[PDB]
């Protein structure tokens, strides 16, 4: 559950991150992919080297469901339930995925935007992001 | 941990960049602040009410000057992590009883430190050596 | 997030638990103690043997607890506010040990109501305390 | 495992008493359902869709007994769990990729099933002892 102080961090670092996004859900991927690389089970119809356009794009839908999961902040479970009917009815993601894909997530925001990661941004970013996982491999 | 030549220079030259004095409370301090549950078991430290009076707390500073000598100490014995983390573990399992999974978040957090302090040179190669050499200490530790 | 159906499933799963609340949640605690020893770390104040009277009232309070959060199941975290200010700020529960005590109680709902428990029951009691835990580790 | 006489005694005074053909079973029938995400580990068993579907499939029944199998074959050996569960071990990392919280989510599933097959029979001291038996099992695949 957020607060309103990390509602408004979040949708304060994440307009920030903005015109980025793309690359930074990209980078995310590959980050995922390299570090934790079971995950890669999840992709067996992509290429899955660095610099794929086929990883920038799905890094691309990943940031702007990303961007519209922040819009809709307060009633996450409607915005997002075709990509929760997407990860938890036909794909059955495993929940330990989607904490690992957060964690790059952060590192990434960690890389890229450092004026940015407070201690209470980087609070309120994790929490978010796991609010988003428990609605993305919930089933309803 | 097994690792290759090339992950063992990327993770002993981007470690050796490191301001031990700063990560270390930098990474303590983030892990009380993300994770707050974590603050019961330092409410010795003094106040830990918001995230800049667990940033400025000296104990913090200190205590992760100590966690980071844990994990250097961890890297220069990366084939014998659980010899190394023995006494860390008999600590944080019995008398602490802190949770394994804990031992993980930290670790991650120590993660996003790097890369909160080195930017573009913590490339995903440097973050999945990282990453495998972290799993190891917490691995080493959970025992 | 749960969905119309388990929501029907832990309405009525508790609505057949009823007046033995507080005996199996003070079995749910005596489990926890018993099965999860550091457990007792958050309660150095309680007597912790087996039919204590403080267990038992205090399981009587989780019980109540839970039934407050079966009625008002859409707003939890409207209605459990006060018990996550009390579980997430002064005592900062280690949420593993609310998986614990979770597991306890659906293990306490296994072996008082089998006729209750389908295994469309246990997902949807199961998903109902990983709310419930969701919402006690959380700040506002 | 680290147990005492009296949890030994009741480990195996009810668990002689468990009809391998249905806990088994059932247990995995309730991981699949509690824990949808497993359904695509097991993608090959047919349809998964419903409860009374995973409920009344044979090759759930059939495999339950395999683990049912596995856990028995860790009960007569509580000293040797990590050399009983080498081979299980290797499939389910390494073949399978199954993340080892899964294993802890299976074996409370167990738990669970031992309790609404056995009722006020199966005491909070039962539960403790299978807690350990089961951590066990799950920290020896998980390795
Ligand atoms: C954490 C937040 C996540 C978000 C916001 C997200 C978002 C998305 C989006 C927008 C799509 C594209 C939907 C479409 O094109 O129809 C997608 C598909 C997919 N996602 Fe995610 N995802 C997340 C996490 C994950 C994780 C952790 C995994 C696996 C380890 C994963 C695996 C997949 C797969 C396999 C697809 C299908 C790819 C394809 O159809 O080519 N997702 N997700
Ligand atoms: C994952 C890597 C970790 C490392 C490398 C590490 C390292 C250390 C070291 C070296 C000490 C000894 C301090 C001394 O003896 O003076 C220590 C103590 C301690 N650790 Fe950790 N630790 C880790 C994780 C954790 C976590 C995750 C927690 C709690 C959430 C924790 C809680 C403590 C506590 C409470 C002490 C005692 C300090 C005191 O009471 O003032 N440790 N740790
Ligand atoms: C579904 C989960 C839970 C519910 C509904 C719940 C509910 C409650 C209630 C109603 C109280 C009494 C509040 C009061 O008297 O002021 C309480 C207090 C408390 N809870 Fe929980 N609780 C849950 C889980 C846990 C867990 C998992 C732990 C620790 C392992 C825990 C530790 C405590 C402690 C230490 C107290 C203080 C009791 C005292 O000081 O006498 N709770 N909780
Ligand atoms: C304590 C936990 C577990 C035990 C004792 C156990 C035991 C076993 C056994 C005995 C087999 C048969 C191996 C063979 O026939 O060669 C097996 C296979 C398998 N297990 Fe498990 N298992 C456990 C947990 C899990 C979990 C949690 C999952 C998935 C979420 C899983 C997925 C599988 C799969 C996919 C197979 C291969 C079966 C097939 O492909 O048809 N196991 N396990």
């Amino acid at each position: 559950v957020l607060s309103p102080a990390d509602k408004t961090n979040v949708k304060a670092a994440w307009g920030k991150v903005g015109a980025h996004a793309g690359e930074y859900g990209a980078e995310a991927l590959e980050r995922m992919f390299l570090s934790f690389p079971t995950t890669k089970t999840y992709f067996p119809h992509f290429d899955l080297s660095h610099g794929s356009a086929q990883v920038k794009g799905h890094g691309k839908k990943v940031a702007d469901a990303l961007t519209n999961a922040v819009a809709h902040v307060d009633d996450m479970p409607n915005a997002l339930s075709a990509l929760s009917d997407l990860h938890a009815h036909k794909l059955r993601v495993d929940p330990v995925n989607f904490k690992l894909l957060s964690h790059c997530l952060l590192v990434t925001l960690a890389a890229h935007l450092p004026a940015e990661f407070t201690p209470a941004v980087h609070a309120s970013l994790d929490k978010f992001l796991a609010s988003v996982s428990t609605v993305l491999t919930s089933k309803y | 941990v097994h690792l290759t030549p090339e992950e063992k220079s990327a993770v002993t030259a981007l470690w050796g960049k490191v301001n031990v004095d700063e990560v270390g409370g930098e990474a303590l301090g983030r892990l009380l602040v993300v994770y707050p549950w974590t603050q019961r078991f330092f409410e010795s430290f003094g106040d830990l009410s918001t995230p800049d009076a667990v940033m400025g707390n000296p104990k913090v500073k200190a205590h992760g000057k100590k966690v980071l000598g844990a994990f250097s100490d961890g890297l220069a014995h990366l084939d014998n992590l659980k010899g190394t983390f023995a006494t860390l573990s008999e600590l944080h399992c019995d008398k602490l009883h802190v949770d394994p999974e804990n031992f993980r978040l930290l670790g991650n957090v120590l993660v996003c430190v790097l890369a909160h302090h080195f930017g573009k040179e913590f490339t995903p190669p440097v973050q999945a050596a990282y990453q495998k050499v972290v799993a190891g200490v917490a691995n080493a530790l959970a025992h």
